[PDB]
């Protein structure tokens, strides 16, 4: 379980071994977060380009 | 027998020839106008491409007094074959406004000239309609909806007006005063959405009116129509619970994507503003140091 | 497809209607006798008393009567051995009639084992096989649940619609159309700046 | 463009049949290659004026009228997520290319930028196009979903 | 009749088959035709149990273990073994709940399936309303005459 081979959860109730389906971790949010980081860097570079204007 | 009645495609030339025919023979009210619908067939999508006038005559009397010339069909056939052998007779059209009594009867006259089942094309030549003024009606034999003898009657088919390269050029040139060539994408899609909603409302009102008629017994009881209506009600989803949660989660994800895209658009506008300010400053400096 | 040129012998057509009723009662993929009852073919024995017993039995089948069905089937089981052979099939037909009519009357997309047992006279242990037959034959498209007896029902076999049902459907249509019109009015009013 | 032959020996008078009593005929300009075959030498050109009718122009509009039962039709709700994910990944890559573009633009002279993005993907118009296209598709999807969820019920 | 038995979506009793069609099957060669054909009867039992499960999973959703053993007629543990094997091969979606003695034959539906089904229902509704609209005019012409 610690090595994430099957995504069940062991319990100490009376010896039960609840088994749960693999989580989803949708790729859309990871892609959005990398996009947000890249756009942050783009903002800093663009403002640096604006130094000549100032 | 060919089952080719799934889809119908009409080039604008057939329809405009219909309008020209109606305005030419000076047809007054109650006088229907009929011609032939030369095209290509034997495929699933029946396609109408060219038409011509017919000397159809009928007195507003007993439905069997209809008259139509037999030699004219073959005489037009020979000349049109000489002009183009790829256009074959695939039925007939009448100048609307709606189905009449003799439509089933006269259709059998075109059975021999046609190769497949003859095609009926209703043309709202005087333009009372709001949607497409064309609809197809293939005469087929099916059991009566009242549990009586099987009847050979017409079946509506989904007709879409579509043009080829030759006729699209002319259509685009002719109405090159009213079509909004700028329009915009999202705006035109939203306008299509609203038009579809209004069409749904109109069809709903028509169905309500027909039911109001049937409860007063001005029309008989058709169990097929009532069964289809009950099926429509059964298919109506209940939203206002698991489906509700799924729709909500999808809408939230979709709005997050919209947020990301708007952020990207704003940063693009930022770069555009920065570059434009830079160029304006350079232009100001140019004019200042070249004047002096 | 019968023609009005000749209707052959009235007695022979009466026997044909008798055979049609027998086959409908003893036919598998038939679970609504309304078509036969309100057809002109039944006018041949709409008055005769020799075959009135099967007309009463068909009426009980459509309504769903149990004790009257039991008495009639006991009396007429000896009329023909053909019906006596398939008595169990007729009882299963009674059970399916009761299930379908109870689903269509009580409505509710869910059900319970006890309700079906009371409305079909079968024990609470044979309801499962009853719904097995019902789903297999195409009457319903539901799904069973035995740990908690909560039989789930989906689209049901359609029935001929009477005059009263038209008013309710018409009112529901009116409400739906009014909702659609209100939504369209709001949509048009809100975005009139871009509807071009 | 219609044509009609010159008369004959009116070239002796040199008055090919053309009395410019109006400017409506002189506005049109003769084609270049048409004069090579001879335009004002054998067949004086004419004017062409397509005249329409209200009935015809009203209803040729039907060529671009969609079927009524297609506006409320949402498409399968799996492609509308794969497309969003692909658009987001493309946006990430294009933003990275935009960063390297801004980095490289610091040390380039105008005589190159006037021709720099001729042969390679300008990673700015791609970003704007992707943003606008995905936003339009997304707005249409949201409106269709909400409209059907409210009205259809 | 044997083909009818293995084509209808209806559970069958194993002893009923093993005592009804057994004589006709036994008086044969090649298959079910002697001591060397004892290899076939076990296969027939396995096939009928597999058909029973394929029907129950298509109908049931929360079958309890005791009734599942009653229907399949497997003793107590052969049932769980069979369920395990058929799900491991990948024919049926099943999940046991031994402490609760429940079987969840239903497959949980992802949001994509739910919205696709809703969209298909709305499309069918629109098509049906179009057909109703186009039949109303036809019948009005038929009986307005």
């Amino acid at each position: 379980i610690l090595d994430k081979i099957f995504y069940g959860v062991l319990d100490q109730g009376n010896g039960w071994l609840y088994v749960y389906e693999t989580p989803n971790q949708d790729a859309t949010y990871d892609s959005a977060l990398e996009l947000v980081g890249q756009l942050n860097k783009v903002v800093d570079q663009l403002f640096e380009k604006a130094s000549v204007l100032y | 027998m060919s089952l080719q009645h799934e889809k119908v495609t009409i080039a604008p030339l057939v329809l405009l020839s219909a309008l020209d025919h109606y305005e030419r023979t000076q047809t007054k009210e109650n006088k229907r106008c009929v011609g032939v619908i030369l095209g290509d067939a034997n495929s699933s999508t029946i396609r109408v491409t060219n038409s011509f006038a017919l000397p159809f005559e009928e007195d507003e009397k007993n439905s069997d007094v209809w008259f139509l010339d037999h030699n004219y069909i073959e005489n037009m056939n020979e000349m049109c074959k000489k002009i183009n052998a790829k256009e074959k007779l695939i039925g007939w059209y009448h100048s609307g406004p709606k189905l009449r009594a003799s439509d089933l009867k006269i259709n059998e006259l075109f059975k021999k000239y046609t190769q497949n089942n003859p095609l009926l094309l209703i043309v709202d030549v005087k333009q009372q309609g709001v949607g497409l003024p064309t609809d197809a009606y293939v005469a087929i034999e099916q059991v009566k909806d009242d549990g009586t003898s099987t009847e050979k009657t017409f079946l509506h088919l989904p007709c879409t007006i579509e043009a080829e390269e030759a006729e699209e050029i002319g259509v685009e040139h002719l109405l090159r005063d009213v079509r909004d060539q700028a329009a915009g994408g999202l705006s035109i899609r939203l306008t299509n959405q609203l038009k579809s909603l209004k069409g749904l409302q109109s069809k709903l009102k028509d169905v309500v009116e027909y039911l109001d008629k049937v409860i007063n017994k001005e029309l008989p009881i058709n169990h097929t129509i009532l069964g289809k209506l009950q099926d429509v009600f059964n298919l109506l989803p209940n939203l206002g619970n698991n489906l509700q949660k799924a729709l909500t989660v999808k809408t939230n994800d979709e709005l997050m994507v919209i947020y990301i895209s708007n952020l990207v658009r704003s940063i693009i506008a930022f770069d555009d503003l920065i570059e434009n300010k830079i160029q304006n400053k350079k232009i100001q400096e140019q004019r200042v140091k070249d004047k002096q | 497809t019968l023609e009005p040129s000749t209707s052959i012998t009235l007695a022979e057509r009466q026997q044909l209607a008798y055979d049609l009723s027998i086959s409908a009662l003893l036919g598998d993929k038939i679970y609504n006798f309304g078509e036969l009852l309100h057809h002109p073919i039944m006018e041949t024995i709409v008055n005769d008393s020799n075959y009135d017993w099967l007309f009463q039995l068909l009426n009980a089948l459509t309504v769903g009567d149990f004790d009257k069905f039991d008495s009639l089937i006991k009396v007429q089981i000896s009329k023909i051995p053909i019906l006596a052979q398939h008595e169990s099939f007729l009882r299963q037909k009674i059970c399916l009639m009761t299930l379908i009519e109870t689903v269509f009357v009580k409505n509710i997309r869910m059900l319970s084992f006890e309700d079906i047992s009371k409305a079909t006279h079968l024990p609470k242990d044979n309801v499962e096989h009853l719904v097995m037959r019902a789903i297999s034959l195409g009457l319903l498209k539901g799904s069973i649940d035995q740990v908690n007896e909560l039989v789930t029902i989906s689209w049901v076999q359609p029935r001929i619609i009477s005059g009263d049902q038209i008013t309710k459907m018409k009112d529901r249509l009116v409400e739906w159309n009014d909702q659609v019109e209100k939504l369209g009015k709001k949509m048009e009013a809100r975005g009139q700046s871009i509807w071009v | 463009d219609a044509f009609r032959l010159i008369d004959t020996g009116a070239l002796i008078n040199n008055l090919e049949p053309r009395q410019t009593t109006s400017n409506t005929g002189l506005l049109n300009k003769a084609n270049i290659q048409a004069l090579i075959h001879g335009l004002n030498r054998h067949y004086y050109s004419l004017n062409i004026d397509y005249h329409k009718t209200a009935k015809e122009t009203k209803m040729l509009m039907n060529l671009h009228k969609e079927q009524w039962q297609s506006g409320l039709k949402m498409y399968d709700y799996e492609e509308k997520e794969e497309s969003n994910l692909a658009a987001t990944k493309s946006m990430v890559k294009i933003a990275e290319q935009y960063s390297k573009r801004i980095e490289e633009e610091k040390e380039l002279t105008e005589e190159e930028l006037k021709t720099r993005y001729v042969g390679r993907q300008d990673p700015k118009k791609h970003l704007s196009e992707t943003a606008d296209e995905t936003l339009e598709n997304n707005i249409v999807s949201v409106l269709t979903a909400g409209v059907n969820s409210v009205a259809i019920k | 009749s044997l083909v009818k038995l293995f084509t209808t979506n209806e559970l069958m009793r194993w002893p009923i088959v093993q005592k009804t069609y057994e004589p006709v099957l036994n008086e044969d060669d090649l298959a079910f035709g002697g001591e060397a054909n004892k290899h076939h009867w076990e296969d027939l039992q396995k096939r009928v149990i597999e058909h029973n499960l394929r029907v129950i999973s298509e109908y049931y959703s929360r079958i309890t273990l005791l009734r599942l053993n009653e229907l399949l007629d497997l003793t107590e543990s052969q049932t769980e073994t069979y369920i395990s094997d058929l799900v491991n091969q990948g024919i049926i979606y099943a999940k046991v709940n031994r402490p609760a003695k429940i079987v969840n034959f239903e497959k949980p539906k992802n949001s994509s399936q739910l919205l696709n089904e809703w969209s298909h229902n709305v499309d069918e509704l629109l098509e049906h309303i179009e057909t109703i609209g186009h039949l109303i005019t036809k019948e009005e012409i038929m009986h307005g005459l």
